[PDB]
């Protein structure tokens, strides 16, 4: 199969090409179960998913569904959706209130915590004098759980008891995060309706999208979504290039961000002039400069990130998704909508509106990001196709592109800096059986 | 009647509609689903009202004791929710041979039927419901079928086609969508 | 003709019925799809008359000197083959919140067309033939698609569609059923 | 209008037909799926004019500024480009019992509606557009389902059924057929 | 790839485990092809459906397609669907009555023994002055011929010569099978009509649940089921538990049956009173019990089995059906209704009736029941989903609870032993190379 | 997995026999795209499908998306159809007129020649202070090119430096080919039109019938096609057998051809009786002869010929196509029409309108011949039927068969000794790593 040094080989950040074969091969894409979405932290929701004792989301972490629930103490557990039994999904539903989930195969209920509580015929079946004196114990059987932390309102877990905390795998990611997440102390809310859709595409096309690359929207890509937005007497040719800007490339990780720099014209053609005034100016975008001191937030512009290995969203237009696997050639899209706690409503429903005209299945900015990953795909099913070698150079060894008034490393907006860090970790996780090595 | 929840049944007149009624508005409907299906995006596009609201609403699974909660509100997330301008920018979009998605365009052919007519309070307006399958096939071999219900808000105009849509909300039965995009109009 | 082979076409009378008998009949078709669809169950079974026969044979593949053995026969294994008893079964279990099979309950779209229609002997009693697509998701990403052809007797009733469904008999157009059960209504 | 591109929508008249027209055409094409889809084919053919052009084009996949060269044009490789002659041995090969791809035979389902009637200069004859949604499986688990368009140009005749088919061209929403054969009629 | 040893650690029947991987792994899946259905005894249909010679029915070993047939001298045979010389499908039908079996390809004709008999142009082309004269002889090219044995009215067959017979293999379950197949020197009849659907969900599933899987009804998946069968004036709390009942695991291959005794209400709410009166009382039910003294068969109600691999029936509902296995993933299940040759012809009606009403693709029963296994499985694409250990401890190590009124080996009708022994017999077929240590 | 000596054991000419795995076996396929497709001569299309400057068609390499496209100096050039960036497909419609190739992800832009010559922000992304002075050269990131031969009219590619020129390839084929290509100084033209299906076969299926396979024509599949095009007044009883002619075996390469001789009523039941007098008598039947004199064409009828691995026709009748493989159990069929550039046009319109009628996906003998390989494949998902031992036989060391007529070798019309050499030459293709021992 894969040797650390076969797979090490399929990315080269030094000189500045990646193997075709990564985005294919379904021998490592089963390697990526393991070795990455095994004991990566993923992103399920939102804690404004579960505001209340009992609420509950079924979703996934890579291929396995698993239910995040809110707990009698507030804190939140998750726990693979798989009675123990034979193996019945015990939640059939989106989300709701809970106070037992009940496997409806054999009728074994668990608690909102996981543990099984009732088996049924447990006396007449499975022990002689008293539960338990016959080898049976309901405590050896619950669903596996997984490590749970949250990040100023997202909830992301972890499978592997190994692995580092949220924010040490965070690295010095944190800032760029917060310039959606940490605007005011009111927190951020999601709008309800989570909106799931299935493009044919490896998930890597669309992590690295959001990790790196303004290059497709400051090109060919976007052209028809920024004229859906123009006013009847404006065309293509009234709209001014955008190229100032930066991107960062986490210093562990695989994490990124890119924004374009004191121009608001490429955040403009997505929200609207009513969220940039109010990203800008007044006292909810003071509030933001004081939260995020780290970083120029106001002077920043249509940014887009990816926290590794599927977090993704775009802070300003506040479209936040996970990219869910399924197989090397498919991926659910799980995408919602957020906005501050404290926003006043009109902006609220500005966010709403604009989202759905935008980033969103039917949205005219998404619809062309989409049907660029489904036609690579399509492509990489030939055999001469599959291990082409393709050009991660961009920028490579390109100098004085950083922008020292930003944390970390950093490069221009029109880069694959962060891409080529994303893909050295990929590799890194997929080559390193022990977080001895692999941890910061 | 117009707020009917989505989950229910259409809110069909004690009796139905005149033949004259019946076959008008289909043939509306039939002429509607011509222009889609041959690309007509202007000419699709006047035939919605100035004051038009395209709703389609995102669908959830749900148990029995939380079956109200399948459909996800009005004034949240949705899968469309426009207006005549929002709708104008869509259009632009779909003429500006810059819409990849759509470039090369989709084959679709829209089928109508199960229309079931209600007159309303205001004389030349009607609430129709009809039920459609949405064939969509583009390049090679790609094929995505809809299935789902329309309500529609119809009021008798002076165009060559006699009406225009003032409302129109799509019930599509699927929960997750199943294609990668929803770049086709319903 | 009642007894007309399945593998026949459909006795339609000499001339086609009148516009207004047309009208009444599809609009009925609409409204009992618009219950289904929108899983009005109770509605639904007010719908089937006291002597109601419903009945899906099973299909199987033959080749040209065996084609009179296509379908199973009257009297033998079936798909359904149901009275208003054991409809009354079925019913109290769709609506029951326990039917594991329907609960998170399916998304259907029962699509009606090509509807004909013939008058029988019995004033009030018509046979009609139409042809339908079913379309069901249920859950993330399962769907199943069924057309066919029903045959049924309708006979004028006093209820507030003005018919009730006397026999039902449906032609699936499959051999080897692919979904994975038949918890839908035809 | 005859010569209408198939990319175009079809060319409607300023009002649509009487009623009586619609339901008579409708009628026809409901009556001749029953015979398809029943594999009456000889009576099928009965319904063919002497002069029968039956032709569907192949179409292809074009960027915005060959859209254009969509169709494949008339006189040019075709998937069907029939006469009265070519279409009798068609049914010839289709009611022998040699037919290996139909033996044994398809299980179909012709869906016709969008029924859009236009009266030609000449008395009895009609182009008439609709949509079609044509179901096909067989064997074990086979299916394949084809949409798109059919226009025909249909004359009054003094068959049991009124008209017969002066032509028929078929758009199929397809560029590639995804079928491994086109052994049905459209 | 795996080792008997990797195998056989897959099944745990001393501790009740059940490695999850076994319902899934496509690798596993192929040995099952060659190890289990390759050389198992596998029911094809009934005498009844061939009752003719050249009668013929078109079915199935494992994804094998075969045909059935019945000889001039009243035999039966079964050989591969395919021809010789390039492989197509001789038989197009799904039964009939035939003189010959021709290949449509080159017209290559075989006799209703499997022989070929015509092969057209065999002067012209295939010798040159007579027959067989360059290496080419019909006697060498006929499909490969299965061993067959009936079982009263069953038909099984089995490819492997050096399998056990057929009563041999069938262990000391063949009173259990008895009390639905011997119950008049009439013998049984299949009526008319196989019903044949897809469910994508392993076979395993549905071999278990009918070996040893009376819990699930006992408990959650039938409620509705049951309530579909009652008058209006009644619902499920006018409905009593059932507890007492045994089941039967085989001293050899993973065969199993359970039942409820001395309450005939599990029966009632599927066959009804007229059912469930001639099981009981009277003539028949008199001579049944003369016919299959081993067993109190008058006290037993509701019974399931299945005799392994794929051959599962329930005794006095009178559905028999086996499971043709369409990859891990995937099963078609094959079904019809046996009833006693010489019942009242009311009788015959309303097992016919009864049905089509419960187990059935449209049935009020197995529509619940499959619901189950395909939600099972979905979950089982999840990476820790797949590799989950299941409990199989039910009745495990629990004394007391055998019943030395039924041959063999007995536990409670709310036990995992039949279940247990099917999987451990599973694990045997699937590490034994040979039937020098596997046969009985 | 296939070691030379396990791959070479599925084909024995000398004894004539075939393992089934070669049709269904994925492992076999993926060496398949390697050892065969990859460095086979492949058909692509007609010089008249791109006539002009900058015309283009876009078709297959085995799985592989080329584009054949006219140069400047009318040559033609074939290159994969992938960006170099990110592996985006560069040309989305099925052929045009260019002046360039542009990459709708992120603007990369072609020229026709298939070099890169345009990079969105080169200056100011990647490099320092002019182009590729930071290790960024366009030179660099060209798609992978074909070797590309044209022999008259049909255009031919080849991924591979080290395989023999094309007309080496064709050993002794060429007069065969020539029957329709080359009966005139004015050459072919391809009917506007490539007609595309799928057909879940495996390709050897369809590449062997053109090969080898005029047996099942002269049996029982093509009656009906035939009954088609006969007057009312006759039926299948006044048609006389066909017994008399020859095939032929290439001396390399797993080319076949094979006609009927002197009976002109096998083409007539195809093509009609206009074309047949214009393939027999006249000008210019008379200058085909002069044309092509190794071989009697006055005298073939209905002849069918594979240019290994995948370009069959049927001279005559004129259909050609290439079958590309999509995995061991599909293929797509991409077919077209010739006809000679100067016949009449009563005589264009006749092939362009008999060609619909029967060899096409609606066509009469199309129809029947796919249903057979689709049956076929079906039948090998079994576990027995994927591994049967086909009679590969027929003609095999019967004497005095072959023609002195014709170039090469020849045996009786109804013979596989066509096919056998195909088999034979895909399993050295498949077994011999270098064209050292490969080549003639
Ligand atoms: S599978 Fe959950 S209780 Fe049995
Ligand atoms: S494949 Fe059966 S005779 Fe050739
Ligand atoms: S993928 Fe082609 S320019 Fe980026
Ligand atoms: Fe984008
Ligand atoms: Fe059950
Ligand atoms: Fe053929």
């Amino acid at each position: 199969n894969w040797t650390p040094d076969a797979i090490r080989a399929l990315v080269d950040q030094d000189n500045g090409k990646l193997d075709a074969r990564i985005y294919a091969d379904q021998d490592l894409y089963q390697l990526e179960l393991e070795r990455v979405f095994g004991r990566s932290w993923l992103m399920l929701g939102h804690e404004t998913h579960i505001p209340k004792i009992g609420d509950y989301l079924t979703t996934y972490m890579g291929e396995d569904p698993v239910i995040m629930v809110r707990q009698k103490d507030q804190s939140i557990k998750v726990f693979l959706n798989q009675c123990r039994h034979r193996g019945m999904r015990i939640v059939r539903s989106d989300g709701g209130n809970a106070k037992a989930f009940t496997c409806t195969y054999h009728g074994w209920a668990y608690d909102i915590a996981g543990n099984l509580v009732n088996v049924p015929f447990e006396k007449e079946a499975f022990c002689d004098k008293k539960e338990g004196d016959c080898g049976f114990d309901k405590a050896d059987w619950g669903p596996l759980q997984a490590r749970v932390e949250t990040y100023k309102g997202l909830v992301f877990a972890n499978w592997d008891p190994e692995a580092p905390d949220l924010k040490t795998y965070l690295s010095d990611a944190m800032p760029y995060m917060d310039v959606m997440l940490d605007r005011t102390e009111a927190g951020t809310e999601a709008i309800g309706g989570i909106q799931k859709w299935v493009i044919p595409c490896n998930w890597k096309f669309a992590a690295e999208q959001f990790c790196s690359d303004m290059y497709h929207a400051g090109t060919m890509s976007h052209l028809s979504g920024v004229l859906a937005g123009l006013p009847p007497e404006m065309d293509l040719t009234q709209i001014q290039l955008s190229k100032n800007g930066n991107q960062f490339r986490s210093a562990w990780g695989g994490h990124g961000a890119g924004w374009f720099i004191n121009d608001s014209s490429i955040l403009l053609s997505v929200v609207g002039p009513k969220i940039t005034q109010y990203w800008t100016q007044g006292p909810a975008a003071e509030k933001a400069a004081r939260r995020v001191p780290q970083l120029p937030i106001l002077d920043m512009f249509g940014q887009h990130m990816t926290v590794f290995p599927t977090c993704s969203f775009l802070p300003g237009i506040n479209t936040i998704r996970t990219w869910h696997p399924r197989g090397p050639n498919e991926v659910e899209v799980w995408a919602f909508v957020l906005v501050d706690a404290d926003a006043p409503e009109d902006i609220k429903e500005e966010f709403r509106l604009q989202n759905i005209r935008t980033f969103n299945a039917g949205g005219v900015f998404e619809q062309d990001d989409g049907e660029n990953w489904v036609e690579i795909q399509r492509v990489m099913r030939g055999h001469k196709a599959k291990s082409t070698s393709l050009c991660a150079k961009m920028g490579l060894n390109v100098p004085n592109k950083n922008n020292p008034a930003y944390p970390g490393k950093t490069a221009y907006v029109y880069a694959e800096e962060a891409a080529r860090g994303m893909y050295h970790h990929w590799s890194r996780m997929m080559s390193e059986p022990s977080w001895d090595t692999l941890k910061p | 009647m117009i707020s009917t929840p989505l989950s229910k049944e259409f809110e069909w007149p004690a009796k139905p509609v005149s033949l004259e009624l019946q076959h008008q508005v289909e043939q509306f409907y039939y002429r509607e689903a011509q222009l889609l299906d041959h690309h007509a995006f202007q000419a699709w596009f006047a035939l919605l009202a100035e004051d038009i609201h395209y709703w389609m609403p995102i669908r959830t699974v749900r148990t029995a004791r939380e079956q109200g909660l399948e459909y996800v509100p009005a004034g949240a997330n949705a899968h469309f929710d426009d207006t005549h301008a929002t709708m104008y920018g869509r259009i632009r979009q779909k003429t500006s041979d810059l819409n990849w998605a759509e470039d090369p365009p989709s084959r679709t052919r829209h089928l109508v039927s199960n229309v079931i007519v209600r007159e309303m309070d205001t004389p030349g307006t009607l609430e129709v419901a009809s039920a459609f399958l949405l064939y969509r096939s583009r390049l090679e071999r790609q094929v995505d079928v809809f299935a789902g219900e329309r309500r529609d808000v119809l009021r008798i105009a002076d165009n060559p086609l006699g009406f225009q849509i003032a409302k129109r909300t799509i019930i599509l039965d699927q929960s997750t969508v199943l294609a990668n995009n929803l770049s086709v109009f319903f």
